[PDB]
């Protein structure tokens, strides 16, 4: 079950400047794709390898577009002088050769954000919100809240950890960020979770509640002159034990 | 002219070089070229898109393209084992034919190094029993573990082709269903030997192919001249000469379709 | 693009019947595929028809591959709340040798069921420091709207469903929370 | 298997000294396609030389046809010279006036 693996997971880039993509195709694909594709919409083809030849590129691909595939396997993907609009998931599939009608295998892609400062990406704060007795009593259940604030860009992974383990029973977190002034190009964002247990298993002191935020930020490669920490890609977590009363 | 033939031409040189172009016709009359180095069609007349949309033949051409490397690598692929068999080359003949009231014809066949190798019937890929071994492991392999190209294959022959060559045939049917006139003449030069002398009734520019050039002592046909080959003209007519050898005592007849039954009658002294 | 799919999102509730469909313009013997994008994962291929009157099925989700009407519309008796996720139609041209041309993408939100409601808002305290709090709306059923916030200061994410798979349970909640310390929580949500 | 070009030579229009004709060469039943074809004034290569795409017959061998503006005079001559993989040596195949070169 080795996928198709493309690195970096994300990527924020200041405006102006040249990016690179790869993506390892699953081994002995002779057929590599790469899509780009903003949320709210479905992948977009931009081109595509047989073995090591760009037989197709999108019509409407870029001059800083270009993708190279040297000996048939991995693949590159450079966008020269980026611009606000290339923000989105950079996409890599591949397909088996010689099979018509072939299931292409997407990658997890490269998210790519264009800032028009590094100085404004900042990591989040987390902090978790203990369950109201109101809520024992009336339910005999028991929701913990998550909250990651003033996070730049948008992009988060929330888990939940009960007991040193991550769960995903008993947990929901909102769909997307919303941001923290609407009217801003420049917003900042917030994400909210929530994890419900038994009231009885809240009210064991022994239990360990972790919620856990994998912030995508800045590279070790990137420039930093603030006295605040460089806001490197990074986790940031709350965490809490039960409670008898 | 009823019969739509794409060809491809594969030569192996080297596990370096291997090169692969084509072409599509109707018979002799070319409509279509390959630009290689874009890996695009050429429409070499105005009416060669048929009825078809450009978005119809833009998604033909990227699967001619792919088509096209990708057969010429799979074959550098199993040939590459073996420096030994270089150079070779390989044909491909695939199309499909109209008769008024049948089904139409589909084909797909191939050859390598200038033998029939294989081809397609029904659903099947034949041997030629003329191609031994290398034809029945090859067919092997594609009725085994290429029915994605064998689906594919069927499909373009016997829906996709009958479909264009009657768009085609409807678009270009002034030009391909044209008559054009041919200019005649005699000449003369001595044999180099027997009687000593050559008569040589020509015609050129014709078209449509048909034609009938025979001498004649009066109404009377005169057998035992040479019937040359007709031949082509860059502009799709054809050429043909016919030669009398006579010891020099004392006419060519040219009929053709374009003439309406009004034949040429050229007398020579 | 020649991959036309419904606009989203559809929301429907656990049980009911799910169609999403989906228009194509193709040439040939192309191919047709449905990927689903499951939330916080990559694509995936949900199921495929290779050939003209082919019916792909997964997991319950079935997709036919109709010439004669150009469409490709996805069917699924009874959906599950995990159903909840983007489906994508898609066409490989180039008589199915060609790269997926994708719609735009549905999305599909399937609403438990909730027989039993007990709507309430609760006050939760922050585990570090007293004084930081939030507003939780919970047990409320699947049709109840929540309103959005008409303060800057004030914000109320969207409804979220949680399964508690050990003891069979599901309930929305939304979150409310503020900077204001006279913040009160029985103001965030329209009662 | 290899099979050697068949060279036939002819004017597209009756030749008459000092009007421009074309001079046709059609090269047929080779194999490989692998072929070198040059027109010929005094044994000297003619440099705007155009000929048809590859094409082949019902045996699989390929045929071509190469063509030029010339003008034929009392006195200057005109061939057409292949060389190919089944010849040892170029083969020069004259025009001439009245019969073309090569038969056939
Ligand atoms: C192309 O034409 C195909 C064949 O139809 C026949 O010939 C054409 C030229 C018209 O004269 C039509 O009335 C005849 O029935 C059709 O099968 C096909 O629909 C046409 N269009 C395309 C894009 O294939
Ligand atoms: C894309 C067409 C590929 C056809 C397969 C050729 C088989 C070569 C075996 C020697
Ligand atoms: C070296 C043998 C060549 C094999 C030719 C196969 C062609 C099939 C294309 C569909």
């Amino acid at each position: 079950d080795t996928g198709v693996s493309q690195n970096p997971r994300h990527k924020i880039t200041k405006r102006g400047q040249n990016v690179t993509f790869r993506c390892d195709p699953i081994s002995e694909h002779s057929r590599l794709y790469w899509y780009r594709q903003t949320l709210g919409q479905g992948p977009e083809f931009l081109t595509y390898f047989q073995n090591e030849a760009q037989l197709e590129k999108s019509r409407l691909l870029s001059d800083r577009f270009s993708a190279e595939r040297p000996k048939g396997s991995f693949s590159t993907l450079e966008i020269q002088r980026t611009e606000q609009g290339d923000s989105a998931m950079y996409l890599c599939a591949s397909s088996p050769r010689m099979v018509r009608g072939a299931e292409a295998f997407f990658g997890q892609g490269t998210r790519l954000t264009v800032v028009e400062d590094l100085n404004k990406v900042f990591p989040p704060e987390v902090a978790v919100f203990e369950p109201s007795e109101a809520e024992i009593s009336h339910t005999q259940k028991a929701t913990l809240v998550c909250l990651a604030t003033g996070f730049y860009p948008d992009h988060v992974e929330l888990s939940w950890w009960v007991n040193g383990k991550e769960v995903h029973s008993g947990v929901c977190t909102d769909p997307q960020p919303l941001k923290e002034q609407p009217a801003l190009q420049d917003s900042r964002y917030a994400l909210s979770s929530r994890l419900r247990v038994s009231a009885t298993f809240w009210q064991d002191p022994r239990n360990h509640f972790r919620c856990q935020v994998q912030f995508y930020g800045l590279s070790e490669n990137d420039e930093w002159t603030q006295d605040r920490a460089k806001p490197v890609t990074q986790i940031v977590s709350a965490e809490a034990w039960g409670r008898a009363d | 002219h009823v019969s739509f033939h794409v060809i491809q031409i594969f030569s192996f040189v080297n596990q370096s070089w291997a090169r692969g172009q084509g072409s599509g016709w109707l018979d002799e009359l070319q409509t279509h070229g390959w630009d290689s180095e874009s890996g695009t069609i050429i429409f070499l007349h105005n009416w060669s898109k048929g009825n078809f949309s450009n978005e119809e033949l833009s998604d033909l051409e990227l699967l001619f393209r792919f088509y096209l490397f990708g057969l010429t690598r799979e074959i550098q692929d199993h040939a590459s084992q073996d420096y030994s068999k270089y150079p070779f080359e390989v044909q491909v003949k695939a199309g499909c034919e109209l008769h008024s009231g049948k089904s139409p014809e589909g084909f797909f066949q191939v050859a390598f190094n200038g033998l029939d190798l294989l081809s397609f019937q029904n659903t099947t890929w034949v041997p030629s029993p003329g191609c031994g071994s290398l034809a029945q492991s090859v067919c092997h392999l594609l009725n085994h573990q290429y029915e994605g190209v064998t689906e594919t294959v069927y499909n373009l022959i016997r829906s996709t082709c009958p479909r264009f060559l009657l768009g085609l045939l409807d678009a270009g049917k002034m030009y391909v269903h044209r008559q054009v006139r041919p200019e005649a003449w005699l000449s003369s030069r001595p044999s180099l030997g027997s009687g000593q002398l050559l008569l040589v009734c020509h015609a050129s520019g014709f078209y449509p192919k048909p034609v009938w050039v025979t001498w004649m002592r009066n109404e009377q046909e005169q057998l035992g001249t040479k019937h040359g080959d007709i031949l082509p003209n860059a502009d799709g007519t054809w050429y043909l000469q016919v030669i009398l050898e006579v010891a020099s005592e004392e006419s060519c007849r040219v009929r053709h379709s374009s003439l309406g039954g009004q034949d040429i009658i050229l007398y020579w002294g | 693009n020649s991959v036309t799919q419904m606009e989203g999102p559809v929301t429907l509730s656990e049980e009911a019947f799910l169609t999403i469909n989906c228009t194509y313009t193709a040439y040939g013997l192309y191919s047709l595929f449905w990927y689903v994008q499951y939330p916080g994962e990559g694509l995936q291929l949900l199921l495929k028809a290779t050939k003209a009157d082919d019916k792909g099925s997964n997991k319950g989700f079935e997709a036919t591959y109709r010439k004669e009407t150009t469409s490709f519309h996805l069917e699924k008796g009874s959906v599950q709340v995990s159903d909840s996720a983007v489906y994508f139609c898609a066409l490989s041209g180039q008589y199915g040798w060609g790269k997926l041309q994708f719609g735009a993408g549905t999305q599909v939100v399937v609403t438990p069921d909730i027989q039993n409601p007990d709507p309430a808002v609760y006050q939760l305290r922050d585990s570090k420091s007293s004084d930081k709090s939030v507003c939780l709306f919970t047990d409320f059923d699947s049709q109840t709207q929540v309103s959005q916030s008409k303060d800057s200061d004030v914000y109320i994410t969207d409804k979220c469903v949680l399964d508690m798979r050990s003891m069979d349970f599901k309930s929305n909640s939304a979150v409310a929370w503020s900077q204001k310390s006279d913040f009160a929580c029985a103001n965030a949500f329209q009662n």
